[PDB]
């Protein structure tokens, strides 16, 4: 089974907001 | 400093995007019926995309092994390590993934590719993971404590689903 286009979407924007987060610390 | 690591991972993260784009490029070809040659150049370029991940995850290594060798804020060594963590996520996932697309279409060539990838990427994963641990124990601060927990729950959200 494959993750859906959106999950695949969560995933990176879940990424995305922790590297935003270390910067803003 | 950390500047430079946000710089990189800026680049994976395009990178990333554009390998999720190509992954719904491929996923319509199939529904359609495009001609293999097709569905090759659309594997192609998400084959690129993981070994400019990989070459982006090592140049990350090195300005963390700088970070870690100069900084004296146990702080900021930690948050480089959690940086390249993010970064070591993102090519093991691409890549991961990849090979698994290209084995389930049956083109045995980029799977072979995509796999020595993962492999490679498998490795750092390990081998910051085992970086993270020690963060928890070493460092006080609770929410770089918290944050090196997530980026392991992240690390191991791949291999869960594979």
């Amino acid at each position: 089974g494959f993750t859906s286009d959106y999950s695949k979407y969560l995933d990176s924007r879940r990424a995305q907001d922790f590297v935003q987060w270390l910067m803003n610390t | 400093m950390l500047d430079e690591l946000f710089s990189l991972l800026n680049k994976m993260f395009e990178l990333s995007d554009k390998y999720r784009e190509l992954r719904k490029e491929l996923r319509k070809a199939i529904e359609s019926g495009a001609p293999e040659e097709e569905l090759r150049e659309l594997l192609e370029k998400m084959l690129e995309i993981a070994k400019k991940l990989l070459e982006l995850t090592k140049e990350l290594k090195k300005l963390v092994e700088d970070v870690l060798k100069n900084n004296p804020d146990p702080v900021e060594r930690a948050k480089a390590v959690l940086l390249y963590a993010v970064g070591v996520h993102i090519l093991y996932s691409e890549s991961s993934e990849l090979e698994v697309i290209a084995e389930r279409l049956g083109f045995k060539d980029i799977a072979e590719k995509a796999k020595e990838i993962a492999d490679k990427a498998r490795e750092l994963k390990e081998e910051v993971k085992r970086k993270l641990r020690e963060i928890r124990e070493e460092v006080p601060d609770p929410e770089i404590r918290k944050a090196a927990e997530e980026a392991i729950e992240m690390l191991e959200s791949n291999d869960k689903r594979l």
